[PDB]
């Protein structure tokens, strides 16, 4: 199936919980669209590099190491998935 | 020692036939060419090392360019590289 | 007569609870479908190891948490308690992401 | 009869290959890699210098000085993203004042 | 006499300095500051002149960027005058 | 000598950045920030120099000290 | 033919000097790797692991558990200034955040 | 089938050295593996760049010492440098 408009999957209470973790107490009502936009942009940036690494090795599977490397490029190292 | 002054000058004459470039701007362009070369080579090194390979073919440089350069610059540079390699190989 | 906390206390209880736990905060399947949707824009017919999607989700959650911490600092700077889209945009613009 | 002449490039393919060998970037360097790398460098330099030449003619001078490079770099989205952390000597900044500061 | 209302001379200075590019810190005070700071790590250090030039260019660019971000913070809080709290917030968000 | 960063100089630096009105406590804060940053650059420059067994802190060492912290500097390379 | 003892035993180190030397040689960091470099590097790695593990063990003792889990490593890393500075950017999986609420949020 | 190398057991031995009576789960071992690899890659890469600036072609101990001075900030610099010097001296005396 062709997958479209799944960005609504990030439910409003999910962003609420995320902010509650960060120490935020009162959330506006327009935060939700803005945060979905920011998340979409960040995911595009990570997955572009992950897919690039994967295509380079002539594979059709985006392993965890590709994503760890794509993050490592953008200055956010991720400990725990490297194997 | 050795720099890219004359090459930058030739390219400048190729795009703007009637423009000159001062000394400090030439120094800046030398540093910029070295900087981009180091970024691209470093990415090629890391990439050939991930796949347990050992040889920086054109493919690794292509992927490193795809990674570092953002947006339409990536597509244009990749086109340039492929065309140049093809012209060199067939001739 | 009914039990009904003043607006503000339930927020603090939730803040303590979610700062004491560590489980993931976004439901897994919506995020997985989102990841596949985005990936299909670049090259079609890609397959994702489950650990890879988990790593992606961990990175996204950590990024959003950091973003909201900095946004909350910005909002408190303006002598408010509510965070607003201009707060997020300022936090990102200072961080250099835009 | 030079490799740069073969590939129709302007940058020196030989020096780029020598640099790839001398820098310890890998054990072995393929034959097409220096050619591709020289082509990429030539294209990036051409892009920057074309933008700088435009910005130089836009203020009535026939020579490029680092202020011009700063203008050309910061006035294009892609190049600005590529050189986001780089400080250019003698650059100044892009002329930009916040709207709220302007009177009325 | 003839006298501008405060704010306009600030704008004229803003445009004048954003048009030009020369250094904004007098050279010799900065050179003596650099030597003073380095005097605690190595005692007999002699700086090449261009090294001090590069140090000064880096410091000026860093401070200009810092004041740009501080100005964004200040305008955020419905003010026009920056304050030490603004600079502290900008540095805190930047990651320092 | 940190008082060498004269108040009009900091005023000019702010003017370049697009600032319009400057407080009064700002000057000491900026001197502190500049002191910290200069320490964090000169420490690495001096470490590089001490490594190569030189007594002269050349320009490339300062360029490298910056290049480590992410603030690449063009024009002195070198 | 002599009784060969591992280099880590010679240098009084726990970390495996042979493995560090092998990684330096195969990683293409330089053409020729000195004999003292792997020893020095293994010592530094051991010291850093000891530092983090001691702090994490203390933090695990404080909340009365007897086994180190990623939350404890996060709490140990973020609560020491110098270790925080070394590991400023790194995101720990299953890590959570430091318990911290802004004062102005709390009611006056 | 195919072996995989990791610093699990060495981390375990160091843990026993500092805290004689504390275990450590599998995921914390994953984090410590990745951390040791991260620090090693930082130090070795910095030493490589340094030994390349001076036109040398060998990572002697001096390069690792200078790289540790650059990377580790503050007290960790002095303590790690002392540990390195002690290890090298005790290695060479035998």
């Amino acid at each position: 199936k062709v997958l479209r408009d799944n960005i609504q999957g990030i439910t409003k209470p999910a962003i609420r919980r995320l902010a509650r973790r960060g120490g935020v107490k009162r959330i506006s009502g327009l935060i939700y669209e803005e945060t979905r936009g920011v998340l979409k942009v960040f995911l595009e940036n990570v997955i572009r590099d992950a897919v690039t690494y994967t295509e380079h090795a002539k594979r059709k599977t985006v392993t965890a190491m590709d994503v760890v490397y794509a993050l490592k490029r953008q200055g956010r190292t991720l400990y725990g998935f490297g194997g | 020692k050795e720099s890219y002054s004359i090459y930058v000058y030739k390219v400048l004459k190729q795009v703007h036939p009637d423009t000159g470039i001062s000394s400090k701007a030439m120094g800046i362009m030398n540093s910029f060419v070295n900087d981009i070369f180091e970024r691209i080579a470093g990415e090629a090194s890391r990439l050939a090392h991930y796949n347990k390979r050992s040889t920086i073919t054109s493919r690794e440089i292509q992927t490193a360019v795809r990674l570092l350069l953002p947006g339409e610059l990536a597509k244009h540079a990749v086109s340039e590289g492929t065309k140049a390699v093809t012209k060199y190989t067939s001739a | 007569k009914p039990h009904r906390y003043r607006p503000g206390t339930v927020a603090l209880r939730e803040i303590r609870r979610y700062q004491k736990s560590t489980e993931l905060l976004i439901r897994k399947l919506p995020f997985q479908r989102l990841v596949r949707e985005i990936a299909q824009d670049f090259k079609t017919d890609l397959r994702f190891q489950s650990s890879a999607v988990m790593a992606l989700q961990e990175a996204c959650e950590a990024y959003l948490v950091g973003l909201f911490e900095d946004t909350n600092l910005c909002a408190i700077h303006a002598k408010r308690v509510t965070i607003m889209p201009k707060d997020i945009q300022l936090a990102r613009r200072i961080r250099g992401e835009r | 009869k030079t490799r740069s002449s073969r590939a129709g490039l302007q940058f020196p393919v030989g020096r780029v290959h020598r640099l790839l060998r001398k820098g310890n970037y890998s054990e072995r360097v393929g034959a097409g890699a220096p050619v591709y790398l020289a082509a990429v460098l030539e294209y990036l330099t051409a892009e920057i210098l074309e933008l700088a030449g435009n910005a130089a003619r836009d203020n009535k001078k026939t020579r490029i000085i680092p202020r011009h490079l700063q203008l050309a770099i910061r006035n294009d989205e892609e190049l600005n993203k590529l050189l986001g952390r780089v400080t250019i000597a003698q650059g100044g900044v892009l002329p930009n004042i916040q709207a709220v500061l302007l009177p009325k």
